[PDB]
RNA sequence: GGUUGCGGCCAUAUCUACCAGAAAGCACCGUUUCCCGUCCGAUCAACUGUAGUUAAGCUGGUAAGAGCCUGACCGAGUAGUGUAGUGGGUGACCAUACGCGAAACUCAGGUGCUGCAAUCU
RNA sequence: AGAACAGAAAUCUCCAGUAGAACAAAAGGGUAAAAGCCCCCUUGAUUUUGAUUUUCAGUGUGAAUACAAACCAUGAAAGUG
RNA sequence: AAAUGACCUUGACCUAUUCUCAAACUUUAAAUAUGUAAGAAGUCCUUGUUACUUAAUUGAACGUGGACAUUUGAAUGAAGA
């Protein structure tokens, strides 16, 4: 029975993994800024690799989480690049989904060689109303099974609106 | 749940369950231990707490002390009492929180005997002050703010309750830096602004700014302020008159009941399911292995 | 270079396992505890015979392997190698030390010399299951193995069904009705306890109260 | 060489009681102690401050002082051929009111009652405690119960 | 009886899957001018109680359910152990006499009780 | 279980998670709205002189515990140091 | 032709079973040993003192005045302590 429970997008999180810090990273950062309207956040490396050429705590990457109407716009804007066709994977058992695109120019965003070209991980987390039960401070609960988001339910949700295709198997 | 999750009987067996009231995400014991326990050389002297909780828009003030059998309420006041004193709207707000505290302040302070002496500030210009002991007389009644799980933030309305309970003649030791009107980069209180919140200034000015900007929203929320014909300016005198009403008669009338305890019990017992007998439980098993078992 | 086993016969010491506090200890001379047809089904081998200790002592890993070979060798060449299932019931977890040698009795703590199985009275050493038709053959197997061991042990005919814990009729009652189900070398039993759901998935041949 | 430090040998002694770890329940702090009270000493491993030395574990003594977080407890510890007075500062988590005198206090209050009720009827008290006495004579009936005859049983095996 | 706020004991309260919940209350839920906090008004702060909903939280019931708790001449007077002998046995060890006495196992029963204040067909 | 380059290992998300991690160091106790991890404010690692516990002769030394008399830190506060 | 291809194969993993173990493992848990108590320095009532303590003649400690005697509070011993 479906009164209330809908599938809202909880948040969208854009991610750019640069193989190193310095000028390249702060440029990847500038992309996420003007794109998200928000000041992005950068991530340090968890340990050292050296075949990836990275040192622990090196500021390896930048990302940003966008919520609200803003998120649908950037979602759609990237879904257009993906030509409204995803795969049967991309969909977690817990009901989220994500894709990725090379060349951020494919979504609005003119070229500017002082910046260059970056790729993005797009990741969308779905949920319903009443998700606060899990995130709030007092009386922190867990959402009931029927209320939980499932893969089946989200593929369905994704098929209907946006009128896109799941393909594969 | 998922198949590769499940739980082992081994996991369940060795699991130590937290305290019920922690599992319920209600009591913080690390704070409670330090709120409740008393100097051992003060013996049976109780430690009273001023307990403030916010439901979804209802405010709760109880003065509570501890017993290993269970806690004990000295006195209680709720914001939904405020209609009696002439506040019909915004019972969840800062000014409402102040009022309720004052209500709780006067109410118990009355029934202790300290009613007359120790009246606290009657003026309420929102200056920072504690109720001081009276020379050659009883020390004031002392109570410690229990914030529960609320986050301490400067301007939170849990400290609104504190302000009125302090302004009401209770002694509630506190500092000024969580009151609205506390300056970040200089340690100073602007009492003009704090006084404004006590009387609901921030709500009235928002009513004002929506009067002429957007009248679509002002109609949606503030709807009730239209129906009773109350606009901004008069809000300061609603809360001013509320204070006087409270100070005049704090005494707590209860509701009229109507349908006694027995009566509510009978009607509710209808909607409570009942367990079964081991006989009943056995009968279901046998029935089940006649059906599911016996090849249809 | 192995000390004569007379030296380690008695349990004079608290158990001294291989462990993080020990670590340097040599491999056990007996590394296989199941011989003959071990894949076999409970129903195939009803008769069970035990080699049982009458002493509280220690058996070397060397002597277990030696006796393992002896019994398994005799049994197969006489009765066939798929005729029986031999199970060594005893694992040599106790490490024997030795003080090897200017210096005297000073600082005499020894180094691991070898492994031994600690063994009680009434404690079972070998177990064998077969067809009743094979009883004499198996018993002669255990009887020959005995000569490889210190101290007294006797051979006892079981009241049970092979390696089960149920006596011969009591097993039949459970089997010949509903409650026994095969598993690779062993059997699962139907419980009255638990979920009625997957209790009937397994053991479907029950709940007829019949054959 | 040897190791004799303060908490040595105390591994399982200060261990926490299976599925009992964590915060100490609040009643431990709500209890109240007075000078003269008789308390039992048992260390709580979770509370590192105000801890009894292991020697006083399982020991019972009397309160000679009451302070903010703690109570002083005197214990007679015997060293040599004699007892010396020991004074212990303990936090309230390591102390428990003793029931060791409970039966006595009960027995006194009950004794006063029986003594007054006796005087008010007349005399006839007997309020000292007495040891288990041997049984009196009795008559056991064979009706419905006729003796079953048992013999010792032969040697078997069932292994 | 229900519910809430503060609790005591801290699984008979936990866990897994389903289903039911009147009234009130809790709840989710709407908003961003103001105090306040964030990469994100999601959490945190404030405002409305209006615009919406029992879907989730929450409460209860179901299950030859997992765990947990309790009981029993269930196992067992068994294992272990204090005391005794110029007892047995090459020994390893073992019987006996006066006492104390487990754990596993098995079967049966159970699945939170309760304090203070407020409120409710 | 999911996301361009991205691979066994880079960064992003959700779910499960009684501690299976971390707490300088040996090990053992102990700890989950903490005792662990991130942030904010700090100097109580300070002043005075006694009592007490372990080791014990009931000497010393080391280490520690609970108060008294100060001056301070922190927090809305109870407190804590 | 490849496949995020199907099918055998062996490894590890998961599930429910199975034989055997621990001075420096353990839920459970003895026997023997081990702390305290078994009254006159006891119990009860009335209500003084203070600079401690309480919202408070609240409490805390020490008292004045009053009530109950050898079945006065288990056993055995006692060339006395
Ligand atoms: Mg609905
Ligand atoms: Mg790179
Ligand atoms: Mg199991
Ligand atoms: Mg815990
Ligand atoms: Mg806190
Ligand atoms: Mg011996
Ligand atoms: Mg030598
Ligand atoms: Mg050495
Ligand atoms: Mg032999
Ligand atoms: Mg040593
Ligand atoms: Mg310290
Ligand atoms: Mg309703
Ligand atoms: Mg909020
Ligand atoms: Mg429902
Ligand atoms: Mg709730
Ligand atoms: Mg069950
Ligand atoms: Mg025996
Ligand atoms: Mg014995
Ligand atoms: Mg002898
Ligand atoms: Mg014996
Ligand atoms: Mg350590
Ligand atoms: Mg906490
Ligand atoms: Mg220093
Ligand atoms: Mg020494
Ligand atoms: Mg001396
Ligand atoms: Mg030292
Ligand atoms: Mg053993
Ligand atoms: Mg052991
Ligand atoms: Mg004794
Ligand atoms: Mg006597
Ligand atoms: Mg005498
Ligand atoms: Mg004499």
């Amino acid at each position: 029975q479906n009164p209330m429970r809908d599938l809202k997008i909880e948040k969208l999180v854009l991610n750019i993994s640069v193989g190193e810090s310095g000028d390249r990273l702060t440029r990847a950062s500038k992309v996420l800024e003007q794109l998200s309207g928000q000041t992005p956040v950068q991530s340090k490396a968890r340990y050292t690799v050296r075949t990836f050429g990275i040192r622990r705590n090196e500021k390896i990457a930048v990302h940003v989480t966008v919520r609200g109407p803003k998120a649908e716009e950037i979602l759609e804007r990237g879904l257009k690049v993906k030509e409204y066709q995803l795969r049967d994977r991309n969909f977690s058992a817990t009901g989220n989904f994500g894709f990725g695109i090379d060349e951020h120019i494919d979504l609005g965003i003119k070229y500017d060689p002082s910046i260059g070209i970056f790729g993005m991980d797009f990741y969308v987390v779905m949920n319903r109303p009443g998700a606060r039960v899990t995130r709030r401070k007092r009386c922190k609960g867990t959402v009931g099974n029927s209320h939980k988001t499932t893969k089946e339910d989200t593929v369905s949700w994704f098929k209907q609106k946006y009128d896109a295709d799941v393909l594969d198997k | 749940a998922f198949q590769k999750d499940a739980k082992s009987s081994a996991y369940s067996s060795r699991f130590q369950t937290p305290f019920r009231r922690r599992r319920e995400g209600k009591t913080d014991y690390y704070q409670r231990k330090r709120l409740v326990t008393q100097h051992k050389a003060k013996y049976n002297t109780p430690k009273y707490r001023l307990v403030v909780r916010f439901t979804n828009k209802d405010i709760i003030c109880q003065i509570i002390s501890s017993t290993i059998t269970g806690d004990v309420v000295l006195a209680a006041a709720y914001s939904h009492e405020l209609p009696r004193y002439g506040i019909t709207h915004g019972l969840t707000n800062w000014a409402a929180a102040y009022a309720t505290g004052l209500l709780i302040a006067r109410r118990t302070l009355q029934k202790l005997g300290l009613d007359e002496t120790y009246k606290g500030v009657e003026e309420v210009e929102g200056e920072y002050e504690l109720t001081e002991a009276v020379e050659d007389g009883p020390r004031p009644f002392k109570v410690f703010l229990d914030i529960g799980l609320q986050r301490t933030t400067t301007g939170a309305r849990v400290f609104g309750a504190l302000k009125g309970a302090s302004d009401g003649g209770l002694y509630v030791p506190h500092s000024e830096n969580r009151f609205p009107g506390w300056d970040f980069e200089t340690e100073e209180i602007d009492p003009e602004l704090l006084r404004s919140y006590i009387f609901g200034g921030h709500v009235s000015q928002y009513m004002e700014e929506l009067a002429d900007d957007d009248e679509e929203r002002f109609s949606e929320l503030f709807k009730g302020y239209l129906a009773d014909d109350i606009d901004a300016d008069s809000l300061e005198d609603i809360y001013t008159s509320a204070h006087e009403a409270i100070r005049a008669d704090p005494a707590f009338k209860p509701t009229e009941k109507k349908f006694t305890k027995e009566q509510y019990a009978a009607e509710s017992k209808k909607y409570r399911q009942t367990k079964l007998s081991k006989e009943e439980r056995a009968a279901r098993v046998a029935a089940k292995i006649a059906a599911l078992a016996g090849q249809q | 270079a192995r000390r004569p086993a007379r030296c380690y016969r008695y349990q004079k010491n608290k158990p001294y396992p291989k462990s993080r506090y020990n670590r340097a200890v040599p491999d056990s001379k007996i590394r296989i505890y199941d011989l003959g047809k071990k894949k076999a089904t409970v129903d195939e081998f009803p008769l069970c015979v035990h080699l049982v200790s009458n002493e509280l002592e220690q058996l070397s890993s060397e002597a277990l392997e030696a006796a393992r070979i002896c019994a398994n060798k005799y049994m197969t060449t006489v009765s066939g190698r798929d005729a029986f299932h031999l199970r060594v019931r005893v694992h040599p977890f106790h490490v024997l030390r030795i003080n090897k040698m200017q210096q005297g009795m000073r600082g005499a703590w020894g180094k691991p010399h070898g492994l031994a199985a600690r063994v009680d009275i009434g404690q079972i050493i070998f177990s064998v299951r077969t067809k009743d038709s094979n009883k004499d053959v198996v018993v002669e197997g255990l009887r020959r193995a005995r000569y490889k061991f210190p101290g007294q042990q006797k051979i006892i005919l079981s009241k049970k069904w092979g390696f089960t814990n149920l006596d011969r009729p009591e097993y039949l009652k459970k089997r010949e009705a509903g409650e026994v189900k095969d598993d690779g070398a062993f059997v699962k039993f139907l419980s009255k306890k638990g979920s009625l759901e997957n209790n009937i998935r397994e053991f479907p041949e029950y709940f007829a109260a019949q054959a | 060489g040897k190791s004799h430090g303060y908490r040595s040998r105390t591994r399982y002694m200060f261990q926490r009681d299976f599925r009992k770890h964590g915060a100490v329940h609040l009643s431990t702090y709500l209890k109240v102690y007075k000078v003269g009270d008789i308390v039992d000493i048992k260390a709580n491993g979770s509370i590192q401050k105000g801890m009894p030395h292991k020697f006083y574990q399982g020991k019972t003594g009397v309160v000679y002082n009451v302070t903010k977080s703690s109570v002083g407890v005197i214990i007679n510890k015997m060293v040599g051929n004699r007892y010396l007075e020991k004074r212990l500062n303990l936090r309230v988590e390591h102390i428990k009111h003793s029931k060791c005198r409970q039966e006595f206090l009960e027995r006194v209050k009950a004794n006063a009652a029986k003594r007054a009720e006796a005087k008010a009827q007349g005399v006839a008290v007997q309020l000292k405690r007495q040891p288990a006495q041997p049984r009196e004579s009795r008559i056991v009936s064979t009706e419905g119960n006729v003796p079953q005859t048992l013999a010792p049983v032969p040697y078997e095996t069932f292994i």
